[PDB]
RNA sequence: UAGUCGGGUGAUUAGCCAGACUCUAACUUAUUGAACGUAUU
DNA sequence: TAATACGTTC
């Protein structure tokens, strides 16, 4: 129709597609285009027109959340708060909505996943049903797609509709598109806490158990030994050519003559392998991810596979050392594990990239710090943003050391005596990235330096206050406490630094009081 | 009584009138309509019969409607809506779900009987017959649910009337903090120059809903949005700019400008001509200035000859 | 910094030029019905 | 068991 029309020449991209589907070339084009356009910024980065992400996230008696309202950054957003404040069942929310896009994209009409009737209501809302609603964005022509998953509690008289069109109007025109012509397809992924739990490949393969189930070491380790038996050691014709001459010579040439049959089959199986699941070589899809790896993992510098032995052995340069990768504590094969994941994921899904890995995408990660030790807690989100420029990563964390390397605006906290009324969540007031991690514990996390629990902690405030009591004068208390200190932090512990300089500090006003 | 009221004004018989009454609830013509983007929208429109009772039982029967109220009433419009907010920096848009086919026979009486301004009192047995004029049944087979439609005459002027107290309570807690409300139908504006006193809206609506209306009536959360002048501030596809004014917004602008310019060269077929006139006395109603700018850049002649 | 507002320029829904704004924070919508504007008479 | 002069809003 003419409305239609001035829309979608607008910039469009709903009424553009409508126009193509109803018909058309032009239409396609502009369609094509929307999803396919970008630039190269000045660090070199690949960086879409229209961008891909989740908006906003309205929660309303969903589990302990009577209504709840989040702003998500485009690139990070980080949730804290103590056990129990409701991160996991934000993430949970997010990836449920998640699953209706990836369902439309595999499928017309695929059906995503929904709320339970008997876990996700909470428990004393008065009006027995739970709504979680999302709104995505996707450029400039498509600023709003509102989705809403809805249940009702068992029993009740009236059911209430989930909201899904607007998932399955954007995510068909992701399907019927790639299916004329490749394009570049977002990548939707969920890392919950069970990652640390111990055919031929095709492109959606990149969906299967993305929203959970991803994220595995062995799937990991298998893959890339595959992968490598195949990438160790030209046209069909020539090579239908060269194999009929092979052939001809055939006993020392039978190897080779094995290696070329091989090619020419996999070369006739892409030929023959349609547009909308085209792929780059496994050479090339094993280079980007032993990059991805080595950029993103702390102190893993390379990574490869030997079969010297007579077994075949994943290895890893870690700290400087060639060591198996079951030598690596379970802390980082878990992390190694996540990114070569993704890094398989981005790579099936983003051909047409130079690097696949700046592709679009949103990607969940609950508890980061899951199993790292400290030193490795502050290197992990350093990585990831640089090693992925347009995922937008929604985290959980509990670690001040995690926080000191991110800035304030991607944090979200909970409110300590939040009982679950709270409306809207907010950034810290403190600026994080840089800081101290004894201030992110007290400023950020409300949590005390020094236990309060233990005895000892107290002992320089009491020492203090028998100083002041005596006049400044080192009495038969203040010694006593003092040789206390001293025998329980040592000569050469700050607490007794800090004792001395008390005594010194007060014998000098003293004297001066003195001089009265 | 109601029946020789509508008879007298349709010069026609009491027994005709009440005749037709009796399936009427099922006489409306459901069908769609596409929207702007992808989809359609479902309209129930009664039958012209239908329509002409619905009619004359407005013009029959006064129903109070409160000055906030600015859909389908005389002489205000969504100029009038935008205008009220244009002062405020501050803005919050809210929106109730299903907003018509959520008012039900039970809410009306509820409303006539709870309603103080001069409500007309109807004897029990035209209460039946008010029904049958005024609710569609939307399921054929189950009789017990009549709904406001979307597409009856009637229905707006109801649908003010069931808002009454609803706006009187909201304009007198807003009066008090300096906030500015309108109501265009389902489409509830907050405006004020005051910050955060925004923020608490939203509670006190779901309240007050929950008061009036129990569960029938409710907010729809994804449709609430806050918004200043850091942001676009829009009103009833108004836009409203930083200095304060009403504005057609950049891009219709820009768009009437484009067809001002196709038909200049003769590029304009007659639709599309028809269209930009259109668009050119819209602009007219919303931001004459607009007019004034295009009339100076473009050769009066040129603009004459387009209204023409 | 980014987003937003829009006076000018542009065979003109683009691009470009000028000025301005910043409550944690617009996502431009629906007819034949109702109201409003314009045209016909 | 809807209407058709063209726009706008719900
Ligand atoms: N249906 C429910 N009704 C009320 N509270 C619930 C419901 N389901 C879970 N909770 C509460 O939610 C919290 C757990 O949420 P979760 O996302 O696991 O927290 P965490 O931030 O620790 O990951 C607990 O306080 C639990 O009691
Ligand atoms: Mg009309």
């Amino acid at each position: 129709t003419k409305q239609y029309e001035r829309k979608a020449k607008g910039g469009n991209l709903l009424s553009a597609f409508e126009l193509y589907q109803r018909n058309v070339g032009e239409w396609f084009e502009m369609c094509r285009d929307y999803i396919q356009d970008g630039h190269v910024d000045e660090s070199g980065i690949f960086r879409p027109d229209n961008a891909f992400y989740l908006r906003r996230l309205t929660l309303k008696d969903f589990r302990r959340f009577s209504l709840l309202e989040i702003k998500l950054e485009e690139d990070l957003t980080v949730i804290i708060g103590n056990n129990g404040k409701g991160k996991t069942s934000i993430l949970y929310a997010i990836a449920k909505t998640l699953s209706w896009f990836v369902a439309n994209i595999l499928k017309e009409g695929g059906s995503g996943q929904r709320l339970s009737e008997m876990t996700d209501i909470k428990n004393d809302a008065e009006d027995r049903y739970s709504d979680v609603s999302s709104t995505f964005f996707f450029g400039k022509g498509l600023k709003s797609v509102p989705i809403r998953l809805s249940r009702s509690a068992l029993g009740t008289a009236e059911r209430r509709d989930s909201e899904v069109k607007p998932a399955k109007d954007l995510a068909d025109i992701w399907r019927v598109i790639n299916e004329v012509n490749t394009i570049n397809l977002p990548t939707f992924a969920l890392y919950n806490v069970e990652r640390s739990q111990p055919r031929r490949e095709e492109r959606f393969d990149a969906y299967s158990q993305t929203l959970g189930g991803a994220g595995r070491f062995d799937h990991f380790v298998e893959w890339y030994i595959y992968l490598h038996k195949r990438t160790v050691s030209s046209s069909i014709k020539e090579l239908e050519q060269q194999v009929n001459d092979l052939q001809r010579t055939v006993v020392s040439v039978k190897s080779l003559l094995e290696q070329m049959k091989f090619k020419l089959s996999e070369a006739i199986e892409r030929n023959d392998a349609a547009v909308s699941s085209r792929v780059l070589t496994e050479s090339v899809q094993k280079s980007i991810v032993e990059k991805a790896i080595c950029s993103v993992v702390p102190s893993i510098s390379n990574i490869w596979v030997e079969m010297i032995t007579g077994s075949d052995l994943v290895k890893v340069t870690n700290d400087g050392h060639d060591v198996t990768i079951d030598q690596l504590s379970d802390g980082q094969r878990v992390f190694l594990s996540l990114v070569a994941d993704l890094a398989r994921r981005m790579v099936m899904l983003n051909p047409l990239l130079e690097n696949p890995l700046e592709g679009r995408g949103i990607v969940l990660i609950d508890e980061i710090e899951l199993h790292l030790h400290p030193k490795w807690q502050q290197e992990v989100i350093l990585n990831l943003r640089s090693a992925f420029p347009n995922i937008q990563f929604i985290i959980t964390t509990h670690s001040p050391i995690v926080l000191s390397t991110i800035e304030k605006r991607c944090i979200r906290e909970f409110e300590p005596n939040d009982d679950g009324d709270q409306s809207f969540l907010d950034s810290p007031d403190m600026q994080t990235k840089g800081s101290e991690n004894a201030q992110i514990l007290e400023q950020v996390m409300n949590v005390h330096s020094t236990p309060p629990g233990i005895a000892e902690s107290h002992w320089l405030g009491n020492f203090e206050l028998l100083l002041l009591d005596n006049s400044g004068e080192l009495d038969n208390h203040s010694q006593v406490l003092y040789d206390q200190i001293k025998a329980h932090f040592g000569i050469d512990s700050i607490e007794l630094k800090k004792a001395d300089s008390l005594i010194r500090i007060n014998k000098m006003k003293n004297k001066l009081n003195k001089i009265r | 009584s109601v029946i020789r009221g509508l008879a007298a004004v349709l010069r026609q018989s009491d027994s005709d009138i009440s005749a037709f009454l009796v399936t009427a609830p099922r006489k409306y013509k459901v069908y769609k309509i596409p929207k702007r983007t992808t989809g359609f929208r479902v309209i129930a429109q009664p039958a012209k019969g239908l329509k002409d009772i619905q009619r004359a039982f407005v013009q029959l029967y006064s129903l109070p409607v409160h000055d906030a109220s600015m859909a389908y009433m005389k002489g205000k419009g969504i100029r009038d809506n935008a205008a009220a907010h244009a002062g405020n920096q501050y803005l919050l848009k809210a929106d109730l779900e299903d907003f018509f086919n959520s008012i039900t026979p039970a809410i009306f009486w509820r409303c006539i009987e709870m309603s103080s301004a001069q409500t007309p009192q109807f004897e029990p047995q035209d209460k039946l017959f008010i029904e049958k004029i005024l609710f569609w049944q939307p399921i054929k087979r189950r009789k017990t649910k009549l709904i406001l439609s979307v597409g009856a005459p009637s229905s707006p002027v109801i649908s003010n009337f069931c808002m009454y107290e609803f706006d009187n309570r909201i304009h007198a807690a807003c009066k008090k903090v300096e906030i500015t409300y309108t109501r265009y139908a389902d489409d509830l504006t907050f405006s004020s120059n005051i910050p955060d006193v925004l923020k608490a809206v939203p509670s006190t609506l779901e309240v007050l809903l929950k008061d009036l209306f129990g569960s029938a009536l409710r907010l729809n959360h994804s449709k609430t949005v806050f918004s200043s002048k850091a942001h676009n501030r829009h009103v009833t596809g108004i836009t409203i700019n930083n200095e304060e004014t009403l504005s057609l917004g950049r891009d219709r602008k820009r768009f009437i400008k484009h067809l001002i310019n196709q038909y200049k060269y003769g590029l304009l077929d007659n639709e599309d001509k028809a269209y930009l006139i259109g668009l050119l006395a819209f602009a007219s109603h919303i931001e004459p200035s607009f007019i004034t700018r295009m009339n100076e850049k473009y050769s009066l002649e040129l603009m004459e000859r387009l209204r023409g």
